[PDB]
């Protein structure tokens, strides 16, 4: 089965590099399959369920 | 057991009105210390913290909408829905004592017998949700002479959009939402918005640079247009979308519905009959919040507008021509 | 099918006064812009002849 | 006419369509992609030279 | 990031269509210009140097030590030519250390624990569950912090014994470049290089 | 509870020449696009619309002024400009300043128009910003409905000229007054009349022959004080039409459209937002209203 | 960045990138002939075998 | 718990969002001081004789 995204809040992990150098051009405008923008109130986590 | 209960005070006794700010003069200059979501402009600091405003959010607007209870047949109403369709209701007379006709947008289009193309996105997806747009129309045997002159958009008070629906055999309950924004059921603190389908709503927004404002407002109509296909009358139905205030709209739709208006009125050179010369009705479904973006969907395939924040507000149907 | 790598950013803070663009600059301390209304400096350009 | 970085994502790894061959007579066409490593800029940047 | 405030509309793009092609025309074979200008040693120095910074290091083990060269430096990366070119860049840029530092071994990922018992039943899994599980079980509602999370997100690449590993070394800037040529390896076995094309 | 506050940044400087025209209407109305809290000065006015070096006419600027939100100065600080909005339903303080001076009372009934007799009055201009600031003005919507009236009447007389005493000249009881009309452009102005035909020939349409019937009685000997337009004689047109007997289900059917198409006439008629004014002192000339943008 | 001027200001933003994995096969071959693999056992004792 | 540390870890980034985009402002708009109140060399250095 092919791996999709999901948007479960997940306990990230802290990097160092930073990765904002062309984005908010980048993935609008195809830099690679399964982006997933947030516009403000739904950047939040999602409502867990089983 | 009571630890059930000891809940049941909590959350009632925390969900209430508010009361009537009310001080006896004998405290003295109190009844100010009472006055709280009056301010605005709360405390800021160098590094505030959720412990520096939850003052800050404690106070909270008070909002709620209030909603229709229906009992509806198990043959108008789909046992199917996507939980925040639009409805109707249709008024014709009280013979049941609880005993309601609804209409969604979607058996609506069935109701009227226009033709395929004009709108061919729900067509395919409307004739597996109802037979073959008969069993609906045994319950009005007026379909035709309701159309003959101009009764039918007087018969129609719009609701909104959904909240819940309990379905049984023959019987289902539909509490609808009115006024505002209906609280959720099977997702708690969620808001059920509105959905359209992409083939029924026409934008009028939309514009190349070429420049307009913005505001708070944008308001979805509601049309209704008496046409007349293979010489039988029959209805037809659009949507819109624009924050421009009830002038400019009235001076827009003409434009949209230019052929229509062409058509019929090239055949009353032979005739005239003036039950007929009413064209259309547009009623007022409410306001959007600006700048909030339709997310498509799609459906077993039907695509599915969205709005979020949708509030509910009603209107008459103000005739148009 | 597992998961592998869960990351993000990390975004710092570089403040005004920690860069030196503040040359140009004499940064004092100040209570009430809510009150003040301008400001005022006054000079006296004596030429000698 | 598609997304600007994919086109920069797709240049390197899939092959165009129909290029030539080599270490032959004629340029015939290709036939077998086992071995052929080439690229050409002239369909991205779509020009003669 | 010059050209790319205002995004992608229609004249950003072909005034980047344009721009191939005065740095296609003039830099194509930019070693084989090197000969017949008069600079030459310099104009190379700035294609390197050009190259160098237009990669993305968007590299999440910048925070990990993998590879170092002798006395604790950096490696940045890799350049691979063919030997005729691996002849030119060792004329002009020396091979100033020869000798880094790496690990030896791999980093072996067992599904000892209890991401067995999600193995069996789900058909999906975890990497490092305990490292996991003592964010939600037991420390929760803390900042992803970088002190708290580079340690435990490499997995082998503090435990692995390194060992010298014997090759060409070179420093433009200050990141150092490795210089390699795949030929011995593919020049044996009469099948062809891709690095030739 | 909700805030509104709409400080405006400015780049240079005010003379001392114009702060005196801004601290004379310390209290007023103008219209902006962009709601936040900061704003350049290039949105407050209406001059977005109406600037000298077009041709605007005051359909489009009308038609412009329903769409915006609108609000209510504060203060004028010499670079920032302090203001207040107006939300879909609020209670504020609006204290009228505006030139041709009309008197208000509590209970009275407001609205939002272009400034439609002296722009040159009603505009200042600032030379030290370059971008001008044009004002809207309030008045009462009997007046309110009474100057849209000739505008929708001149452009139709302005084309047949294609003299001045009775096209313009706005009449309240007590004072006329003149409209502003040298440069104007007559073809939104014509989309209006354009709309009307599709209104006035078809109420043309369905004329109930009893309601005529009543003019070859009243205006005959049966006359009245308001029906003084005809001056004693019947027009040509009623002699023609009322020689079918009458009959009651005929007109039933008649006036039940008559009934519906005049409630259309409400979407041509339309003046921008209303202000129902309950309270109203005569002498600080404050008022009191709550908004209703429709 | 807040900057002070009538700009639409905006809000707090966020992606979700997800990356895949691909899979690749190497295929070897090795004779062997089956004299050989009969004398691997063979009981010999003599030193010809 | 879990749930509600959704939240506080949100709201609290979602705090701090405001001061890692104020502090910009600083460095935004003393530029833009700087640069309203700056000719370029033709014009000065004709005037600086």
């Amino acid at each position: 089965m092919e791996a999709t995204l999901e948007q479960r809040p997940f306990p990230y992990l802290a990097t160092e590099a930073n990765l904002l150098t062309q984005i908010k051009e980048s993935a609008a405008d195809g830099l690679f399959k399964s982006f997933q923008l947030l516009l403000g109130k739904d950047a939040r986590e999602g409502s867990v369920r089983f | 057991q009571a630890e059930n209960a000891a809940r049941l005070g909590r959350q009632v006794l925390g969900l209430l009105p508010p009361p009537t700010h009310r001080v006896s003069l004998t405290r003295g200059p109190e009844f100010a210390r009472g006055v709280r979501d009056l301010l605005s402009k709360y405390a800021a600091s160098t590094r505030p913290t959720v412990g520096s405003l939850h003052e800050a959010l404690r106070q909270a607007p008070f909002r709620q909408p209030t909603y229709g209870d229906f009992l509806v047949y198990s043959q108008t109403f789909s046992p199917q829905e996507p939980l925040g369709t639009f409805l109707f209701s249709f008024k014709q007379e009280d013979n049941g004592s609880s005993m309601d006709m609804l209409l969604t947008p979607t058996s609506l289009f069935m109701l009227s017998g226009m033709e395929a193309a004009k709108a061919p996105q729900t067509h395919k997806v409307a004739g597996v949700w109802y037979g073959s747009g008969s069993g609906l129309a045994d319950f009005i045997p007026n379909l035709s002479e309701l159309m003959d002159t101009g009764e039918f958009h007087t018969l129609l008070t719009p609701v909104g959009p959904m909240v819940q629906s309990v379905h049984s055999t023959f019987v289902t309950k539909v509490t609808s939402a009115m006024k505002g924004v209906g609280l959720a059921r099977d997702e708690p603190r969620a808001h059920v918005g509105l959905t359209l389908p992409c083939d029924m709503l026409v934008d009028l927004d939309e514009s190349c640079p070429m420049r307009e404002p913005a505001g708070l407002n944008v308001t979805i109509y509601a049309s209704l247009v008496y046409l007349r296909v293979n010489q039988r009358p029959s209805m037809a139905l659009t949507f819109f979308q624009s924050g421009k205030g009830f002038a400019e709209v009235v001076a827009m739709i003409k434009d949209h519905f230019t052929d229509v208006i062409r058509t019929k009125y090239i055949q009353l050179r032979h005739e005239l009959y003036i039950n007929r010369l009413v064209f259309g009705a547009v009623c007022t479904l409410g306001t959007v919040p600006f700048d909030s973006h339709p997310v498509h969907q799609s459906l077993n395939s039907l695509p599915v507008l969205v709005f979020a924040n949708f509030e509910a507000a009603c209107g008459p149907w103000t005739v148009f021509l | 099918e597992a998961l592998l790598g869960v990351y993000t950013n990390v975004v710092e803070f570089v403040k005004f006064l920690e860069t030196a663009l503040a040359a140009a600059c004499v940064n004092t301390e100040f209570k009430d812009l809510r009150r003040m209304i301008d400001g005022k400096i006054q000079f006296k350009i004596s030429m000698p002849t | 006419n598609r997304g600007l970085y994919t086109l920069v994502n797709e240049y390197s790894a899939r092959l165009a369509g129909a290029p030539a061959t080599s270490t032959t007579d004629l340029q015939y066409v290709v036939v077998n992609g086992t071995d052929v490593f080439l690229d050409q800029p002239c369909h991205m940047l779509q020009e003669a030279y | 990031p010059v050209y790319s405030e205002r995004g992608l509309k229609k004249a950003v793009k072909s005034d980047m269509v344009s721009m191939f092609k005065a740095h296609l025309i003039e830099h194509s074979f930019f070693l084989d210009k090197a000969e017949l200008m008069t600079r030459g040693k310099q104009y190379v120095l700035t294609m390197l140097s050009d190259m160098l910074a237009a990669v993305c290091e968007d590299t999440v083990f910048k925070g990990v030590s993998t590879y170092t060269t002798a006395s604790g430096q950096q490696v940045a990366g890799v350049l691979e030519t063919t030997d005729s070119v691996m002849r030119r860049l060792m004329n002009l840029l020396g091979q100033v250390e020869s000798a880094m530092s790496g690990p030896a071994a791999y980093a072996s990922y067992v599904v000892r624990g209890a991401n067995l018992v999600t193995a069996v039943s789900y058909g999906r899994a975890m990497r490092n569950f305990e490292q996991f599980m003592a964010r939600i079980v037991d420390h929760p509602n803390a900042l992803p912090s970088v002190e708290g999370d580079k340690a435990a997100l490499a997995d082998g690449h503090d435990e692995i014994q390194r060992t010298r590993i014997a090759a060409s070394l070179v420093k433009i800037g200050d990141k150092f470049v490795a210089i390699e040529s795949l030929q011995r390896m593919y020049n044996e076995t009469q099948f062809p290089c891709p690095l030739n094309r | 509870a909700l805030d509104k506050s709409i400080v405006v940044n400015l780049t240079s400087r005010l003379f001392a020449d114009e702060l005196a025209a801004l601290q004379s209407k310390i209290g007023s109305v103008l219209p902006l696009g962009d709601c936040h809290r900061l704003q350049n000065i290039q949105a407050l006015g209406l001059g977005c619309v109406c600037s000298r070096e077009t041709s605007p006419d005051y359909i489009q600027i009308m038609q412009y002024l329903s769409k915006c939100t609108l609000a209510v100065l504060e203060e004028v600080r010499p670079d920032s400009l302090r203001l207040t909005r107006m939300d879909p339903s609020d209670n504020l303080q609006i204290k009228n300043v505006y030139a041709p001076f009309f008197q208000w009372d509590s209970n009275t009934q407001l609205a939002v128009l272009p400034p439609l007799f002296s722009r040159k009055d009603s505009t200042i201009v600032l030379e030290s910003n370059g971008f001008d600031i044009v004002f809207p003005m309030v008045v009462p919507q009997q007046l309110g409905h009474a100057i849209l009236q000739q505008l929708l009447v001149y452009h139709i007389y302005s084309k047949i000229s294609a003299l001045d005493l009775y096209t313009t000249n706005v009449s309240f009881m007590g004072r006329t007054y003149r409209l502003d009309v040298d440069n104007t452009d007559p073809r939104t102005a014509l989309r209006v009349l354009d709309d009307l035909s599709m209104y006035l020939c078809i109420l043309s349409a369905l004329v109930p022959r009893g309601c005529l019937r009543l003019l070859t009685a009243l205006v005959r000997h049966d006359r009245h004080p308001l029906t003084e337009v005809f001056e004693g004689v019947v027009p040509d047109e009623v002699t023609r039409i009322d020689l079918d007997q009458l009959s009651v289900p005929d007109d039933i059917t008649r006036m039940r459209v008559m009934f519906s198409y005049l409630q259309s006439l409400s979407s041509i008629f339309n003046l921008g937002p209303r202000l129902h004014v309950y309270a109203y002192s005569a002498e600080t000339l404050a008022a009191s209203c709550w908004y209703s943008p429709r | 960045i807040a900057h002070g001027d009538g700009r639409r200001p905006n809000k707090q933003r966020q992606y979700i990138v997800m990356k895949a994995c691909n899979k690749h096969h190497i295929g070897a071959e090795i004779e062997l002939a089956a004299a050989d693999i009969e004398l691997l056992f063979a009981e010999k004792e003599t030193p010809l075998d | 718990f879990t749930e509600y540390a959704g939240a506080i870890k949100t709201i609290t980034s979602a705090l701090q969002f405001g001061m890692d985009a104020l502090e910009r402002g600083l460095v935004d708009t003393v530029l833009a001081v700087k640069l309203r109140h700056a000719p370029p060399v033709f014009i000065l250095k004709t005037l600086g004789d």
